């Protein structure tokens, strides 16, 4: 109960961190669990509609701030709907010009390299790498 | 780097063109115009009383004090001088300073016949180590280049390391990004107008 | 006959040809586009780059264009932008804060500087006073490195504001814009002081709350529109077209860019 | 550091156990330095041997110089903190 | 059933100074390093 309390006061701006760190995607993670969004919605459940909007309202911004600063800038320009979609295009156009510029297998090594510190599923890297791939031709 | 990120970090040489002429041209740019703000106005235009080159003033004070030989003797530091003595000191003192002004450094004359005090023992000092040090930097350039090595320096970092070590993925990124543009960029100006 | 100016400033082909044609197939020839890098008056910028000639980068959450996300919110961040001066020069952010450690002089640059802080600062005011909000928020970036502008933008913004009988609260980059895309509504007036950082942030902002146009004030006096996507340079290319006097025309783009945000033109 | 580790057991073995190292293990020595590329350690090492024992291994000394050419050439011949200048009130003392 | 946690609590970034090879080329440029590497950890501190 108290998880959720907190959570929700959290988003809602009422309840600031120890040392008034930015709330973002990252910042909810190394407290309230990766699937904080998970316990959150079903826990709204038994709150009013205004506090069950809220919090809808509060999860979706919070996963927009999943990006960097500089990144909305750049691809959230025409809507945040809009924003993933942009986002993994660039990413793809990366990934093109670094494989025409240095080849195959070390861009599939980097990839990994980068799998690794971007927490990426082997799947999730799998299915970049093969689109990128398909993409070049 | 809590939490599953959007993407994967890339090079971030969009702008990989960055023609080594255009970096050092715009590096001119900025380099003469805070010199011209710093020292101010071009001094007023003298016309010289004579006309006579330095080399040409170098062998005549050369041939003056090489016919007063036999007549100079040793004096030690703390003994008065010769008249010969104090002739020598002045004109080499002059003609050493203008040498240093111009840029030809032998530092063992310009030691002898210019330092007196240990403050100026000490701005010597500073003059060799300062080219000496830009000397050998452009060797080490020259043979980087050479070798295709990125002309900015880089820094001993262990990415792997920096997202194991940090708790959001903002400021790692950010990092890589500007050190990867240093190392990506050029830092060397054209030094042919700088002189002049 | 009249004439509409386009400024580039780091904007990809695509978005130029994009706003070229929808002016064009809306417009129908009437008023003639025609591409500069300056202006004063019925000019639209394309691109993150600040152009030539502006002062103050003021944007706002316009109503209809608001993000179903964003329902609701209003607050206004005004960006100070200092003279610019060609790429190739030093600019005055820069200079202002290298000189000083270099020990030139810096007199001319401090009074270039200070005479642009109060006119954004003025402008702030009074989008404050309209609001009626009594406390704005001032955006400095808390590096050492910019310790002398910053300085002198507090020292000014806050005298100014003072002056004008309102209250100011200073901050710094990282916690503003969290709180800016979290929990913007607690944020009546925010000031930010000309920085890279403080720019991109500014471009964010616009971004996430649905993609809208940003209004430069100039030096000459006057209002310049600016976008850097699909969506953002159709609503300025709107907001243009109604200054100079086309309610109707500005309607059906603004209807367009909410309906197909990257192919607006098509759309309409 | 492996030299360390073999100087501290040669000190154990000649004082606390009163045995003379032999050439062998002073040879081991110089490999050690050689190969780990400090080239002043090698310098000592080499008059011990050409005091204690009979001159040292020439491929060893001429490796030893070798290694020194390289950083001499490479502007890392003295850490460069300590060839900074300063000043009685330029010094910060931690 | 006492206290678990202070979901409140984060630990701070521990920030770590960058350090340049010991290069001719840094001895130059050791005043605009040094800069570089304060401007990182005033970064690191505040977050951007």
């Amino acid at each position: 109960s108290t998880k959720m309390q907190t959570l929700h006061k959290l988003l809602t701006g009422e309840v600031s961190f120890k040392n008034k760190a930015p709330v973002k995607d990252c910042n909810i993670v190394h407290q309230f669990g990766e699937n904080w969004a998970t316990e959150l919605s079903a826990y709204a459940k038994t709150l009013p509609a205004e506090q069950q909007k809220i919090i809808v309202r509060q999860i979706a911004r919070v996963k927009l701030t999943r990006y960097t600063v500089a990144e909305l800038a750049a691809y959230c320009g025409d809507g945040p709907a809009l924003l993933d979609e942009t986002a993994r295009a660039a990413n793809i156009e990366q990934g093109v010009a670094f494989v025409k510029a240095k080849g195959v297998e070390a861009f599939e090594k980097y990839v990994a390299e980068e799998s690794t510190n971007a927490n990426w599923k082997p799947e999730e890297a799998k299915k970049f790498i093969e689109d990128v791939k398909a993409k070049a031709k | 780097i809590s939490g599953v990120s959007p993407l994967l970090y890339f090079p971030p040489t969009t702008t990989s063109t960055t023609n080594r002429e255009d970096q050092i041209n715009k590096n001119t740019n900025i380099a003469i115009q805070m010199i011209k703000r710093y020292k101010g106005e071009v001094p007023p235009h003298y016309t010289r009383k004579s006309s006579a080159t330095i080399e040409q003033v170098e062998k005549e004070i050369d041939a003056l004090l090489g016919g007063a030989e036999k007549l100079r003797k040793t004096s030690t530091d703390d003994q008065p001088m010769d008249k010969l003595t104090l002739m020598e000191r002045c004109l080499r003192h002059a003609l050493w300073s203008y040498h240093k002004e111009e840029g030809r450094y032998d530092f063992d004359q310009i030691g002898r016949w210019v330092v007196y005090t240990p403050e100026d023992e000490v701005k010597l000092a500073q003059l060799k180590r300062e080219v000496e040090a830009k000397e050998k930097l452009a060797a080490l350039r020259k043979r980087r280049e050479e070798e295709g090595l990125p002309g900015g320096p880089v820094p001993r970092i262990n990415w792997p390391q920096e997202y194991s070590s940090f708790i959001d993925r903002e400021p790692v990124v950010a990092k890589r990004i500007r050190y990867d543009t240093l190392a990506s960029t050029t830092l060397e100006r054209d030094e042919k107008q700088i002189e002049s | 006959s009249k004439q509409l100016t386009f400024i580039s400033a780091g904007a990809t082909a695509a978005v130029l040809q994009s706003a070229s044609a929808i002016v064009s197939k809306v417009a129908g020839g009437r008023v003639q586009t025609k591409t500069a890098k300056e202006a004063g008056r019925h000019a639209v910028v394309v691109g993150p780059e600040t152009p030539i000639g502006v002062h103050t980068a003021v944007t706002e959450v316009p109503k209809s264009a608001q993000d179903p996300l964003f329902s609701g919110v209003s607050t206004v961040v005004v960006r100070a932008v200092l003279p610019r001066a060609a790429p190739d020069s030093v600019q005055l952010r820069d200079a202002l804060d290298v000189y000083a450690s270099a020990g030139i002089d810096t007199k001319e640059e401090v009074r270039s500087a200070t005479e642009a802080f109060k006119k954004s600062a003025e402008v702030a005011v009074g989008k404050a006073k309209a609001k009626g909000v009594k406390r704005i928020v001032l955006v400095v970036k808390q590096a050492s490195k910019h310790n002398c502008i910053n300085e002198l933008f507090k020292k000014i913004s806050t005298e100014t504001i003072e002056s004008a009988g309102l209250t100011t609260e200073v901050v710094g980059t990282a916690a503003v814009a969290n709180q800016l895309i979290v929990n913007p509504e607690s944020l009546g007036v925010v000031l930010l002081n000309d920085v890279a950082a403080t720019e991109q942030i500014e471009l964010a902002f616009a971004g996430v709350v649905g993609g809208v146009s940003r209004v430069y004030h100039t030096v000459e006096g006057g209002k310049i529109s600016a976008g850097h996507s699909f969506k953002s340079v159709a609503l300025a290319v709107a907001q243009e077209l109604r200054e100079l006097g086309l309610s109707s025309e500005a309607d059906k783009v603004e209807a367009a860019a909410s309906k197909n945000p990257r192919a607006v033109v098509s759309a309409l | 550091s492996k030299f360390c580790a073999m100087m501290d057991l040669l000190e154990e073995m000649q004082h606390r156990n009163r045995l003379k190292p032999n050439e062998e293990s002073w040879t081991w020595v110089m490999k050690e330095c050689v190969k780990s590329g400090q080239f002043r350690l090698g310098y000592c090492i080499q008059q011990v041997m050409e005091t204690e024992c009979k001159g040292c291994p020439a491929d060893l000394v001429k490796a030893n110089e070798a290694n020194a050419q390289k950083a001499k050439t490479e502007g890392k011949e003295h850490p460069g903190h300590l060839s900074q200048q300063a000043g009685l009130f330029d010094v910060k003392v931690e | 059933r006492a206290d678990e946690v202070d979901y409140t609590n984060l630990p701070a970034p521990k920030p770590q100074k960058t350090v340049w090879d010991d290069n001719i080329e840094t001895e130059v440029l050791r005043k605009y390093l040094d800069g570089l590497s304060q401007y990182d950890m005033e970064e690191a501190k505040y977050g951007v």
